[PDB]
RNA sequence: GUAAAUUUAACUGUUAGUCCAAAGAGGAACAGCUCUUUGGACACUAGGAAAAAACCUUGUAGAGAGAGUAAAAAAUUUAACA
């Protein structure tokens, strides 16, 4: 698991709909997507920057192509923080046990 | 040259020494000439040098045939599959240790231009950077030249 | 109210010095878009008899017209449409190296 | 000035040398005065002793100093 | 339509180079070194009487090493064993 | 005040030193007690190491140009730090940080040698032609772990 | 280094972008000053013997 | 960013449209920042190979301003092929013809002599007065700061600067002016 | 201050020369001209003066995805008058 990334790993289908989930088994309000980033709207080479906001409080950020795929992708980082599996987490440690 | 050549980025196998180390090589083939006079110095090696070297290398399977041949040559198997042959006609007992030795360090891998002297699974920490990354937002996200409640 | 760069747009920069002065220390947290700052997705996008069919709306064009549709699609030149000859084709490495 | 560079032992370029400073070797000085920077040698700690042979070290400001240990300083 | 006629930065008629700012400045920072050098060689710790004399022993004594090395060509010693163990290209297993 | 009364550049007025001193300490403190509860991901580390400075992190690979005179799997420490950060907060050294600060060990994994190298010297109508190959000793090194303690004070 | 703290470290990048840009500062107000003031905080030099 | 590999790729080497307002500017530092942007110069990532290069707009391209006279003396020159076609026409001339070709002859000599230039052309927008269509508006991300200050005329300066500056000289009573 | 020098033994090749700086001669105080002298460079490396044998910087050889430097960018805009 060195280099290889939480949903590389595990598969999933529609991570919004299971962000949704585990947001209310913590007691948090459903996120609300917005455009935070937007070039090339009209053209074919579109960039999206859609955030997910919760109590109008940034949990998550993520680009795509289109504002669906965006989307998708934010729901993916909010689920990668609320498990702990950041691309910038703490590294396993090898060291020999205590 | 590079471009007549192929190429390939530094890697391991297994992902050696992260948890463990665990040695490459894994079997050594030794063809050996009792009466041919190139292969003196691989004699001189089986006789004193392969026993100690096989003490210090529990792990290494190491093959001595003794038969006729005009170039004894030394046959490096590692842990990946790669088969790597390495003649030893007409070498000194010292040059035959230290190209044993070589062969024991080596990983395997193909000895080939390697493209970056580093490899890294996660290049970034902070974030890898994108063209949003030091432009500052606008109130209600508005583009330049943009009219709001039209 | 001195900051030697603007604090709003990447992080906010705060630099500080050990006691004893030998090592610099940086404490750069990040900064989040705020809500007022962003914009709603576009969410939003007949007694008809017959079923609705899908319709292939996509007519073939020549080399000409197609290259210069694409390049003013992609913003490029013309010449990059153009194909290349078999000695080229050949040439290019199909399983070429790749880092992480 | 080819031939009085090799008697100074200046053959490589931004390598320090020390000369006595004497009219004899001024003479040849003067002649490749030109190729060369001439700064006096300092001894802030005098001249090295045998107990601190190794642990020299000729700074940037023309200084010889007899102790060098690769730490800060604690004032 | 400007052309310099034959070689460009030989002969009577040449193009023409011009010095620029920081060719000026160049030529000034070697300016200073050298006059500094002027300054260093203004003050002998000895003068020419006092000098003589004073490293005549180191010297001879550097000449002689010279003369010894010179005079002590002569071909290696030749050795039995280096002769008798060419046979060993022959040896063999039993 | 006109065009040229003035310098373009605005004025800039640093911090009172004795304010200033104050600050710096709360914030080196604010960044001492995160390393003390853990509030730190991975971290990344600028290490000088055979000549070169290699921005390295754990689990990271790098191929030095030269023999070590260290044998496979044998784990050694690189004491030359010149940054260590993370996702809050980096510490910089001037220019090296302290060896209590920040720990960096690595690992050698590999000794071999670098792919043939051409060397080839050519002068056209003078006869001149002569070929080289050199092989270059090299050594690879696993980056294990990078450890920091709250030396900070 | 720096071309890859550029890249992968945008926010360790600032950091030594905003203390070359104080430092740049310090030396400025340094020489204005008549130097009758002491020397900036990020300009002292650690001396090593 | 913890992004996925695909998107994390793209949001990296997207392209972001730029618009810079040329009214009252110089067509030569207005060069000077395109081309810097249509290189992909201004990115940390940047390589020739990498085609990093980012769409430039300019507005009021007729409004352009050039130092000194080099509106009578500054030349564009350009052959036919034909035998006597070497027409050469001052700035004056060539900005009355055409209003966007003083702007894009000084951005296409600034960008690097290759067969990537044509390409970054491709994506250099130039509008001689304010009008820009709304598919280029839309996708607009950034306006850069014009490179040239505007002075103010002598009538724009308010009540209270003109009264900021102090009388320098005191005219005679009896002087007609 | 330096490490070369002479002698002895055995030979080959070079003996059709270019520019620059300097003192001169011939020509016309012409030549990328011709002839001597002092020195440099070229006929060997690399950087620079745009391209560049002769100007400038610099020489002793390998690998590096380190670093400090050397020479190194052209300046200038003018006619009133008792
Ligand atoms: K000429
Ligand atoms: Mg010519
Ligand atoms: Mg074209
Ligand atoms: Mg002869
Ligand atoms: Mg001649
Ligand atoms: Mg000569
Ligand atoms: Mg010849
Ligand atoms: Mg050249
Ligand atoms: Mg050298």
């Amino acid at each position: 698991m060195t280099g290889k990334e939480l949903f590389e790993m595990w598969k999933i289908i529609n991570p919004m709909g299971l962000l949704v989930e585990e947001l209310k088994k913590r007691n948090v309000s459903a996120p609300e997507s917005r455009l935070t980033r937007q070039s090339g709207g009209t053209t074919a080479l579109p960039l999206y920057f859609v955030g997910l906001y919760c109590d109008k409080k940034l949990i998550a950020e993520g680009p795509g192509e289109t504002v669906l795929v965006a989307e998708e992708e934010a729901a993916r980082v909010a689920l990668r923080k609320l498990y702990g599996f950041t691309e910038n987490r703490r590294p396993w440690n090898y060291s020999k046990p205590k | 040259t590079a471009r007549g050549t192929p190429s390939r980025f530094l890697a391991s196998v297994l992902h050696n020494g992260l948890g463990r180390y665990v040695q490459q090589l894994q079997r050594l083939s030794f063809s050996v000439s009792r009466d041919g006079a190139s292969s003196r110095g691989a004699r001189e090696f089986v006789e004193r040098e392969v026993i100690d070297f096989a003490r210090r290398n529990p792990g290494v399977v190491i093959y001595v045939n003794s038969r006729p041949c005009c170039v004894p040559r030394v046959v490096a198997e590692y842990l990946n599959g790669a088969v790597r042959e390495e003649s030893i006609h007409c070498k000194s007992v010292e040059e035959i240790s230290t190209l044993v030795q070589k062969l024991a360090d080596q990983s395997g891998l193909d000895v080939i231009r390697i493209r970056k002297p580093f490899h890294t699974d996660n290049p970034s920490i902070q974030g890898q950077w994108h063209p949003f990354t030091n432009k500052p937002t606008t109130f209600r996200g508005l583009r330049p030249r943009e009219v709001q409640d039209p | 109210t001195y900051s030697p760069l603007p604090d709003d747009y990447n992080c906010n920069v705060e630099l500080a010095l050990t006691s004893d002065g030998r090592t610099i220390v940086c404490y750069h947290p990040s900064v989040d878009i705020p809500y007022e700052h962003t914009k709603p997705i576009p969410r939003p996008d007949h007694d008809q008899v017959l079923k609705t069919r899908l319709e292939e709306k996509v007519e073939h064009l020549e080399e000409g017209p197609m290259i210069e549709q694409l390049s003013k699609m992609f913003f490029t030149t013309k010449h990059r449409w153009y194909p290349h000859g078999r000695y080229h084709r050949c040439r290019k490495n199909l399983n070429p190296p790749k880092d992480r | 000035e080819k031939d009085i560079i090799k008697m100074l032992g200046l053959e490589k370029a931004h390598t320090p040398q020390v000369h006595k400073n004497i009219p004899s070797v001024n003479a040849k000085l003067k002649v490749v005065k030109h190729l060369i920077r001439i700064k006096p040698l300092k001894l802030p700690q005098g001249l090295p002793a045998e107990e601190n042979m190794s642990n020299t070290c000729l700074k940037s400001t023309g200084e010889l100093v007899v102790q060098w240990h690769l730490k800060p300083v604690e004032q | 339509r400007g052309r310099i006629p034959g070689r460009q930065w030989i002969g009577k008629h040449r193009r023409p180079r011009f010095v620029s700012l920081r060719a000026k400045q160049n030529m000034i920072r070697r300016l200073e070194i050298e006059a500094e050098n002027h300054y260093w060689l203004s003050m002998p710790y000895m003068t020419r009487e006092q000098e003589r004399g004073h490293a005549a022993v180191r010297r001879r004594e550097a000449f002689e090493a010279i003369k010894a090395a010179a005079t002590s060509k002569f071909p290696p010693h030749r050795f039995i064993a280096d002769q008798l163990d060419h046979l060993n290209v022959t040896k063999k297993w039993s | 005040k006109t065009s040229l009364s003035s310098p373009p550049w605005p004025e800039v007025v640093l911090p009172d030193p004795v304010e200033e001193t104050r600050h710096h300490a709360e914030v080196v403190k604010k960044v001492n007690e995160m390393i003390v509860t853990g509030q730190y991901g991975r971290l990344f580390a600028v290490v000088h190491f055979a000549s070169r400075q290699w921005k390295v992190t754990s689990e990271d690979l790098i191929l030095i140009g030269n023999e070590l005179d260290l044998a496979c799997g044998e784990r050694i420490r690189l004491e030359k730090v010149l940054l260590v950060g993370a996702d809050n907060f980096t510490l910089l050294g001037k220019p090296l940080l302290g060896k209590d600060l920040v720990r960096v060990e690595a690992t050698v994994i590999e000794k071999t040698e670098s792919w043939p190298r051409i060397i080839m010297r050519f002068r056209k109508r003078k006869n001149f032609k002569k070929k080289r190959i050199v092989t270059t000793p090299q050594t690879v090194l696993r980056i294990n772990s990078i450890e920091i303690a709250p030396c900070l004070l | 280094v720096l071309a890859d703290l550029a890249i992968y470290e945008p926010k360790t990048f600032k950091s030594l972008a905003a203390l070359a840009s104080r430092r740049r500062h310090e030396g400025f107000a340094a020489a204005l000053g008549d130097g009758k003031e002491p020397e900036g905080i990020f300009s002292r030099v650690v001396q090593y013997h | 960013s913890s992004f996925s590999r695909a998107p994390q790729q793209w949001a990296t080497f997207a392209r972001i449209w730029y618009l810079l307002d040329g009214k009252m500017q110089p067509p030569g530092k207005l060069a000077a920042m395109a081309s810097i942007r249509l290189q992909g110069l201004h990115k940390p990532v940047y390589h020739a190979l990498s085609d990093c290069g980012d769409h430039v707009v300019i507005m009021n391209t007729r409004h352009i301003a050039f130092s000194g006279n080099k509106w009578e003396q500054k030349v564009y020159s350009s052959h036919t092929g034909y035998p006597g076609g070497f027409r050469q026409v001052t700035a004056a001339q060539l900005h009355l013809r055409d209003p966007v070709a003083i702007v894009k002859l000084a951005i296409y000599g600034m960008l690097p002599k290759n067969l990537h230039r044509r390409t970054m052309m491709e994506r250099l927008h130039l509008f001689p007065d304010e009008y820009i269509p709304e598919d280029i508006l839309k996708n607009l991300v950034e306006e850069l700061p014009q490179p040239r200050k505007i002075p103010k005329r002598l009538d724009e300066y308010t009540q209270e600067e003109i009264d900021a500056f102090p009388r320098l000289w005191t005219p005679p009573e009896d002087y007609r002016l």
